[PDB]
């Protein structure tokens, strides 16, 4: 053909901006799967998918980048993929059986998979250090210190249609199986986020009323009748939700550590969730 | 009616108010513009 | 009336003021272009 | 309540409506002034 | 809104999305129903050339038939008013009344199409009937959009675009669309036939493009069509790649503005003001002044047969391609 | 292989069916009864899509499994007059339902809520919309799309413009509207989670509070970390849902142009002038 | 009956947040700000306060002049009515310059006020670019969203003026209306032989298409591992919790492949700037080098051939 | 008139000044630009 943009008798400007655009796709492609290879890599092939029967690693295509560093505000400059994460994953014991030796054969919890954390149970290997504001406050904090939050978005909403506006304190807690584990005493506020996260509760109901213990909000149905029913377990199952070390701070590992038990109900918590529907 | 500004907030009814005469007065002034009888910058008959 | 100032900030109302006074005269002097007997640019006899 | 007081109010009340007393006087010479160049209030036989 | 069931016809190859989606319960069914055509009277006897003191028109049709074709038309324009709509009361011999001048023309125009536009109508024919239904002015004619003469320094000049119209179905289309190709003889094409430019062989602007948009915009409401039915719009201008209708509709074009340019507007002069649009011109045909909204008007009914005096002789002059189109033979010196 | 932390997860349970007899691994994929189920409904319309284009042409865009013709109405028709099509259509239907039941069975073990396999069924219903639900009340399957990379680019093509004007569609503007926002939050999202975690080099990373204070900077609001994917998913399964209606509408419930729907606004008594 | 994460229950309002500290030599951010009940439940309920400074006050005042520009000859076309302008609201339109003029200064009435406002709102554009650049450095923020915005700039520029220019005519760009652009798009693709087989046009719909997809698959995988604080997603990229690692495990057990906590935003920033910036490149190759996208496409083997249905119509001024 | 600088903040007023001056300044400039009488570029007869 003929005109402005001819480049031969067939390829013309348009066609070879296209394949310009498609080296650069490609280029994009592969370097965005590596920024997805950051986390997790190198691949860990167990010996039970490897016909000599060793351990290796796989690489995969592309190839991961090397470590990269993020500085951090408080002074420490940490390297992703971090080397204490892989270390704890791979020598941790894990408290389950393959349900067959070969490779992509599930596992079945031999003890209690909700406290081993297996599945979705499961925690990360994270800082025992709680988080901070960017100003040095106690990010993830009770509302007891965090005394400047009060509960309530609107205080109209919360004085004449306390329903859309709630205030959780001093409500029952069910488990899945309807009984009560106890009485909400406290909210637990980022001071970041400006989100409630957990509700402290007692045990006065499935144990002493004195012990405290987190319910993760995203696991907590705060109901219209001063009830909030936990589906994820059962109510004597809130007696081993993992305790605090400090009553009132969390580090982000015991963040893993009390969402990973509540999600570990999703399947464990009563016989048959684990089954299929048939 | 003294009493209306323990109901009302003063500052801001008196600002809302300018905003809403605001509108209103371009508005009614824009509409006369749009008649033929009352559009006084092109000047037709009465 | 004097008090208005105890209640607003002066900066805050001489801002809108002038911010409504700048709209205001560009609309007005926009009007003004459309009409055929007052657009100066466009020398139009009477 | 802002940090004004009576005093203080008081002095910013009468510089602002003495400069709207300038910038209305500008204004009104300006109409004038147009008024002269082209009226626009028309007749009921128009212009 | 509306609701199903919905008719639908097959344009084009399956799946290439060419459909025809209509609602059954929009159809007037009165509008389009032809009129019961009266018994054939004789065409013995002398002719009306020499029976009546002022015809030029139908002259060479019997006393008999030419009495049916007047009451015909009476029916067809002016049920109720009668005889007198155009004659002047009892002196049928008479030309004063302005009517009598527009339908003398009106009879020269409904032979001329019958005559000569086989390359649209096909056999069909128009009648007094197919325009007008019943009433002394057909519902669906046209005026030209007014031109207002802009200040040039002023504000909101629409440049014929940017307002609702009814004339480009509701979009913010030019509404000149009509002035342009249905009087006028603008060029429709808006796509380059080249792969790559030649901009200054080919730089037909967006305005144009979109004028010619609204005018189809027009030819698919006015005929009940859509863009699928005349084309395949994937390749807008391949004629190879769109149906037998396109053809046929582009012969449409050039017929009404045949019907304009030459018969219509020529009656612009001796018309009453209150007959006038806004600018002071004559109605004018548009696709819809004899389609009413459906692809065959008055339900395809071929009601020409029934009536002599409506057909004319196939003009030695007529070409269909000097209507803009390589030559402006068949067209008259003013259009618009 | 396996993620460094994956072992841990890889538990038995979650199915909906199959029990233990699908549930297992191959290689990163979870297979699952509804991955065999979405294996043999992929392979078999993929490969029914390649038999159809060896009968017309190998070229990749040119290739084309067309519906049946609207005179079939909804009866099956021969295999080469759109009957392929509508075994496709079968295939497809099943490879996107077991797809996102699949995508359940996945959420369940790893103890996740159930929003991917519903905002995904958000988009089945679209397909669904256009393959199933229009056909059927406009009363013929031809009416859904042809199975080719340019051949339904003239479907759209020809099916806007069997309203003359498919902008004035207003389910259309609506789900473009929804479209468009959800790219425009998708960049500010993706650019401000980025931002923060890659600063200036030399820079901290950053908290949620830098982000809620750049949004309040620049534009007066933030929706913050949790509103973002509220708001990120509410646009994009509003941008699937309304073009289902933009779609359902056109032709079902509207055979006109759709310039001309906006009649009513333009006739409402209260600004009518006339 | 799970919480499915939709809506906020509980919420706890503090003192307002008053924005990280800007460097002394930065304007003060305003004094207004409230929290909302309502947005409270989709996120964060604080409305305000903003920053405005020399880039923010400028485009404010530029794009103001744009809008009342706009506005004003919008309403004069429709001879001052308020009603008239509701009732023709989405039909009204600042028009661009008729063809004749080319890349001139055409008269104020004939495509001038078009210019005009073109000329102010791309001043706006481009000093509101200024103030998101400036706003995340001022934070020790990188300048993603700024560039991300810079993309959406390029395609609103390709389409209104580099384009426009590259032909030659300000006729060729688009008008200031409602249903006006609408008109415009549609009559861009008829003028240049459907858009649809312009290969940066759908490359363009891909990364459009991709871009809700992404949003959709990602906002409901934060939604979805809610119950792990996947939301907070700065600490999972700088400290990699279960819920980084069961949003990337669900779609390496989906799809074979995922992507980590950071990587993911990765993925939706660049399928939202190439959707704008495929689409800016395809706008600038139709007209200049590409005169019809099915006649290109033809020659280039992608039209599909469609078998006898019809008889095919012949232009009977062949 | 310096007490004016007492209510408003002097460093801010200077820089809101040369930017909204400099907005009104391409606005007229480009206003008469277009118009066939101001147009200095165009030169069309006065
Ligand atoms: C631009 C727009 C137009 C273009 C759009 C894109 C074009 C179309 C889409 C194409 C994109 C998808 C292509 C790849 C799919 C993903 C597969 C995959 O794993 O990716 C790996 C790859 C990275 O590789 P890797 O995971 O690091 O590999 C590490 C080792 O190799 C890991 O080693 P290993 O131990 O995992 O080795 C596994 C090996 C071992 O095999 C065995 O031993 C099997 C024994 C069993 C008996 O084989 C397997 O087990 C897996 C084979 C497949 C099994 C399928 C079974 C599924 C059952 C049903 C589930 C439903 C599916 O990721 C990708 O490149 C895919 C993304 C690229 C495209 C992104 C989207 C582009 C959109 C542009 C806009
Ligand atoms: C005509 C069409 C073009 C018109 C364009 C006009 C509008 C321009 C806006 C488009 C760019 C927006 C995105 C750029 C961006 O990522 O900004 C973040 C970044 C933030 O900077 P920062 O705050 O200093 O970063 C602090 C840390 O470094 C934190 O930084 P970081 O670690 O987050 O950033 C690292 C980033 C580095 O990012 C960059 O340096 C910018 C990206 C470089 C390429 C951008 C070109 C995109 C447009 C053309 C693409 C299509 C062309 C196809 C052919 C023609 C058709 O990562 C990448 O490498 C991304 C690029 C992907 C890999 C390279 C793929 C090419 C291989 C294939 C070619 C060979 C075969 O902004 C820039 O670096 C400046 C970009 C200026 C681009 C001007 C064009
Ligand atoms: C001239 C034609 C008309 C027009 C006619 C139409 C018609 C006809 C339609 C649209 C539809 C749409 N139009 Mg439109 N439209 C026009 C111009 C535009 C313009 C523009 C630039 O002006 C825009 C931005 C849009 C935007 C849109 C969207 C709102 C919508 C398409 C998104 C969608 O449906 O998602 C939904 C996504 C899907 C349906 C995808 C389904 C995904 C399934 C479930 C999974 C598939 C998996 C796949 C097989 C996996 C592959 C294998 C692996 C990769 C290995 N249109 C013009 C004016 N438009 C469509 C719509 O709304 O339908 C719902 C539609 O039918
Ligand atoms: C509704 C909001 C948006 C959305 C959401 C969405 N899509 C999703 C999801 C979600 C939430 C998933 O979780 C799921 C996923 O896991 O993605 C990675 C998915 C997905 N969306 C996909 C594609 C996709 N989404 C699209 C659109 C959208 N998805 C919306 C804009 C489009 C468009 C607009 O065209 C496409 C092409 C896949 C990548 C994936 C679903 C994969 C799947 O269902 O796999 C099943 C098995 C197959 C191999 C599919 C093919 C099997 C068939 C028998 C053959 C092909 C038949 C088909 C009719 C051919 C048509 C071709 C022609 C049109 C050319
Ligand atoms: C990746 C490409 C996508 C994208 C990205 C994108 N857009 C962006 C950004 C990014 C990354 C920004 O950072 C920027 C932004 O601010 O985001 C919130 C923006 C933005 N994209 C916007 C719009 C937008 N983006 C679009 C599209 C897209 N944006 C693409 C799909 C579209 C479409 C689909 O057409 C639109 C319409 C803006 C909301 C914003 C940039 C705003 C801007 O430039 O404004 C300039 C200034 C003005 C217009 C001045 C007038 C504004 C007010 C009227 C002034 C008020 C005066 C006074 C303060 C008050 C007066 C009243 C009194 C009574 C109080
Ligand atoms: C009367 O109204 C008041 C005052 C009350 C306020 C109301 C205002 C209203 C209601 C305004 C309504 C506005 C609307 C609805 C606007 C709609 C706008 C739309 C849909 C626009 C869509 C697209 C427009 C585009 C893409 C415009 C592109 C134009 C560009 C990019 C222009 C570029 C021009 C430049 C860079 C100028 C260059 C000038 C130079 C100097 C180069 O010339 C020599
Ligand atoms: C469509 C192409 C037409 C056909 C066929 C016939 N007529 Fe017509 N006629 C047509 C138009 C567009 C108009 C103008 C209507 C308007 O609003 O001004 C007319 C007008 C007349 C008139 C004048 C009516 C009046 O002004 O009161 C008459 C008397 C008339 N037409 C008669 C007529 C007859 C007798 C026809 C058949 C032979 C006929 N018309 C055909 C459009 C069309
Ligand atoms: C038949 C009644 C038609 C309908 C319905 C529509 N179109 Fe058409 N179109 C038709 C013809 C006969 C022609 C050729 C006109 C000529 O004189 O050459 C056209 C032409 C176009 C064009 C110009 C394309 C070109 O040749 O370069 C366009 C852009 C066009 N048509 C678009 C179009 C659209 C969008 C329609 C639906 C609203 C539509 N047409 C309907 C006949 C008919
Ligand atoms: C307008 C549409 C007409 C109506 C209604 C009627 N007539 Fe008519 N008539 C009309 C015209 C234009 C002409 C001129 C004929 C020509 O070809 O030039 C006529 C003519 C007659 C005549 C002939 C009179 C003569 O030339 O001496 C007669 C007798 C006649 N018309 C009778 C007639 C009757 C009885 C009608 C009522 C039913 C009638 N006409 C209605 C136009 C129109
Ligand atoms: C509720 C609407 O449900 C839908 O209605 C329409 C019309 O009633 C039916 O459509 C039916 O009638 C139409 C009438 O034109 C036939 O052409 C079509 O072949 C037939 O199937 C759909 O098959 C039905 O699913
Ligand atoms: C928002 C509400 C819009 C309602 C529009 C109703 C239009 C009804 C007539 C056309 C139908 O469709
Ligand atoms: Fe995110
Ligand atoms: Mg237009």
């Amino acid at each position: 053909m003929e005109g402005t943009g001819a480049l031969t008798d067939y390829m013309n400007v348009a066609q070879m901006t296209l394949y310009a655009f498609w080296l650069f796709l490609a280029g994009l492609i592969v370097y965005l799967r590596m920024e997805d290879k950051r986390e997790g890599y190198p691949l860990q092939a167990e010996a039970n998918e490897n016909c000599n029967r060793t351990p290796e690693k796989k690489l995969g295509f592309p190839a991961p980048p090397s470590p990269k560093v993020f500085k951090l505000a408080d002074g420490r400059s940490i390297q992703v993929p971090r080397a204490e994460k892989t270390d704890y994953e791979l020598n941790t014991q894990l408290r389950a059986e393959p349900t067959a030796p070969w490779d992509g054969a599930p596992l079945e919890p031999t003890g209690n998979p909700m406290v081993d954390g297996l599945g979705p149970a499961a925690w990360a290997k994270r800082e025992d250090e709680p988080e901070v504001t960017h100003g040095g406050k106690q990010k993830i904090c009770p509302l007891r210190v965090a005394t400047e939050f009060e509960v309530g978005m609107s205080r109209d909403v919360a004085r004449f249609w306390p329903e859309i506006d709630p205030d959780p304190r001093g409500y029952q807690v069910l488990g899945c199986d309807g009984k009560v584990a106890g009485k909400i005493v406290d909210i637990w506020v980022d001071r970041g986020e400006l989100r409630p996260m957990y509700l402290e509760m007692d045990l006065s109901g499935v144990g002493s009323s004195g012990d405290r213990v987190l319910l993760p909000i995203n696991f907590a149905r705060v109901g219209y009748d001063s009830k909030v029913r936990v589906n994820a377990i059962t109510g004597q199952q809130f007696t081993d939700v993992p305790r605090l070390r400090e009553a009132d701070r969390i580090s982000p590992q015991e963040e893993d550590f009390i969402t990973g038990y509540f999600g570990g109900g999703v399947l464990y918590a009563v016989p048959g969730r684990t089954e299929p529907f048939l | 009616m003294w009493r209306m500004w323990k109901i009302l907030d003063y500052r801001r009814t008196v600002v809302l108010a300018h905003v809403g005469m605001a509108v209103l007065a371009l508005l009614i002034h824009f509409i006369l513009l749009s008649t033929e009888n009352f559009n006084w910058l092109q000047g037709n008959p009465y | 009336m004097w008090r208005l100032w105890k209640l607003y900030d002066p900066r805050r109302v001489l801002i809108g003021i002038f911010s409504w006074l700048a709209v205001l005269a560009l609309v007005i002097h926009f009007i003004l272009l459309s009409t055929d007997r007052f657009n100066w640019v466009g020398g139009a006899a009477v | 309540l802002t940090g004004l007081s009576d005093e203080e109010a008081k002095e910013f009340h009468s510089i602002f409506m003495q400069s709207f007393l300038i910038f209305t006087a500008v204004a009104v010479v300006a109409h004038f002034l147009a008024w002269a160049w082209r009226p626009w209030i028309p007749g009921a036989e128009g212009y | 809104c509306e609701r199903p069931p919905v008719d639908t016809e097959q344009k084009g190859y399956r799946g290439t999305g060419m459909e025809e989606v209509n609602n059954p319960r929009l159809r007037d069914d009165d509008l389009h129903l032809a009129p019961e055509a009266a018994d054939p009277v004789s065409a013995e006897g002398p002719r009306a050339g020499e029976i009546y003191q002022n015809v030029e028109v139908l002259d060479d049709l019997s006393v008999a038939e030419f009495t049916r074709l007047m009451q015909s038309m009476t029916d067809w324009v002016s049920p109720d008013e009668g005889c007198t709509y155009c004659h002047d009361g009892n002196d049928f011999a008479s030309e004063e009344l302005y009517t009598y001048q527009v339908s003398r023309q009106m009879i020269e125009m409904n032979r001329y199409v019958n005559a000569n536009w086989d390359s649209h109508m096909d056999d069909t024919g128009v009648t007094c009937y197919t325009c007008h239904r019943g009433e002394n002015l057909p519902e669906e004619s046209w005026f030209a959009e007014p031109t207002p003469d802009v200040n040039m320094a002023g504000l909101g000049n629409t440049m014929m675009q940017n307002l609702a119209s009814e004339k480009t179905e509701y979009t913010s289309l030019p509404r000149n669309a009509f002035e342009r190709y249905l009087l006028g003889h603008d060029d429709l094409r808006v796509e380059g036939d080249t792969i790559l430019p030649h901009l200054d062989e080919w730089d037909v602007s967006l305005q144009d493009t979109e004028a010619s948009y609204s005018l189809m915009m027009h030819m698919s409401a006015a005929t009940g069509s859509n863009c699928t039915t005349c084309h395949n719009t994937g390749r807008l201008g391949q004629w190879d790649e769109s149906p037998e209708e396109r053809e046929i509709s582009w012969h449409g074009i050039r017929m009404t503005r045949d019907i304009n340019a030459n018969w219509i507007e020529p009656l612009e002069a001796g018309q009453p003001e209150v007959r006038l649009g806004p600018t002071g011109d004559i109605a004018k045909v548009q696709c819809a002044t004899c389609h009413y909204g459906e692809q065959l008007p008055l339900d395809g009914a071929k009601m020409v047969d029934d009536y002599p005096g409506l057909m004319g002789e196939e003009d030695a002059d007529f070409d269909f391609l000097q209507f803009g189109d390589l030559g402006t033979d068949g067209l008259r010196d003013r259009n618009a | 292989a396996m993620l460094d932390f994956e072992k841990k997860y890889r538990v038995r349970g979650g199915t909906l069916l199959g029990g233990d007899l699908f549930d297992f691994w191959i290689g990163p994929f979870y297979v699952g009864i509804f991955g065999v189920l979405t294996a043999i409904f992929a392979v078999l319309g993929t490969v029914l899509i390649i038999y159809g284009a060896s009968q017309d042409t190998f070229n990749l865009w040119q290739i084309s499994i067309a519906p049946p013709d609207l005179s079939y109405g909804l009866a099956l028709a021969p295999m080469m007059e759109g009957g392929l099509w509508q075994i496709i259509t079968v295939c497809a239907l099943g490879a996107f339902i077991t797809w996102a039941l699949r995508q359940a069975e996945i959420s369940k073990k790893l103890g996740m809520g159930y929003h991917v396999p519903v905002a995904f069924a958000v988009a089945i219903l679209a397909y669904a919309t256009l393959v199933v639900f229009r056909p059927l009340l406009m009363g013929a399957w031809g009416h859904g799309f042809p199975y080719g990379i340019l051949s339904h680019l003239d479907w759209v093509s020809n099916v806007g413009y069997q309203y003359l004007h498919f902008h004035y569609n207003p389910a259309h503007m609506l789900a473009v509207t929804f479209f468009f926002t959800t790219t425009l939050a998708l960049a500010l999202h993706g650019g401000l989670i980025l931002s923060v975690t890659n600063p200036k080099k030399g820079e901290p990373v950053k908290t949620a509070e830098h982000e809620n204070t750049f949004f309040r900077d620049v534009i007066g609001y933030s929706i913050g970390s949790l509103g973002i994917h509220r708001l990120g998913l509410f646009l994009a399964l509003n941008a699937g849902f309304w073009s289902a209606v933009c779609i359902i509408i056109s032709g079902p419930f509207w055979t006109r142009g759709w310039p001309e729907w906006w009649n009513w606004w333009l006739n409402v008594p209260i600004w009518s002038w006339g | 009956a799970e919480y499915q994460n939709i809506f906020t229950r509980v919420q706890v309002r503090g003192p307002t947040d008053p924005g990280v500290e800007l460097p002394a030599a930065d304007w003060p951010r305003t004094k207004g700000a409230t929290h909302s009940w309502l947005l409270g439940k989709i996120g964060d309920a604080q409305v305000g306060p903003i920053y405005l400074g020399t880039t923010g006050v400028m485009s404010i005042l530029f794009g103001i002049v744009s809008i009342v520009i706009i506005g004003m000859n919008m309403l004069a076309s429709v001879d001052w009515s308020p009603l008239e302008f509701i009732r023709q609201f989405f039909w009204v339109a600042l028009e661009p310059p008729p063809p004749e003029y080319g890349l001139s200064l055409p008269p104020l009435n004939d495509g001038g006020w078009w210019l005009i406002a073109g000329f102010t709102l791309t001043l706006s554009v481009l000093l509101w670019f200024a103030r998101t650049y400036n706003r995340a450095r001022a934070l020790g923020l990188g300048t993603h969203v700024a560039w991300a915005f810079a993309a959406a700039i390029f395609l609103f520029l390709a389409i209104g003026f580099i384009w426009p220019v590259l032909m030659g005519s300000w006729a060729k760009s688009v008008p200031f209306g409602i249903f006006p652009h609408l008109d415009w798009t549609t009559a861009f693709s008829l003028r240049y032989g459907n858009l649809y087989y312009n290969p940066f046009h759908m490359l363009s719909i891909v990364f459009l298409f991709g871009s809700a997809l992404l949003f959709a698959m990602h906002g409901a995988t934060i939604l979805a591992a809610g119950r792990y604080n996947a939301e907070r997603e700065i600490e999972q990229i700088t400290d990699r919790g279960t819920a980084a690692e069961r949003s990337a495990l669900f779609w390496r057990w989906t799809m074979g492949f995922n992507a980590t906590m950071e990587s993911i935003h990765r993925w939706g920033y660049w399928f939202a700037i190439l959707c704008v910036i495929t689409g800016g490149i395809g706008i600038l190759l139709t007209g200049t080098v590409v005169e019809n996208w099915y006649l290109w496409g033809v020659h280039h083997g992608i039209a599909p051939e469609y078998p006898e249905f019809f008889t095919p119509a012949v232009d009977p001024a062949a």
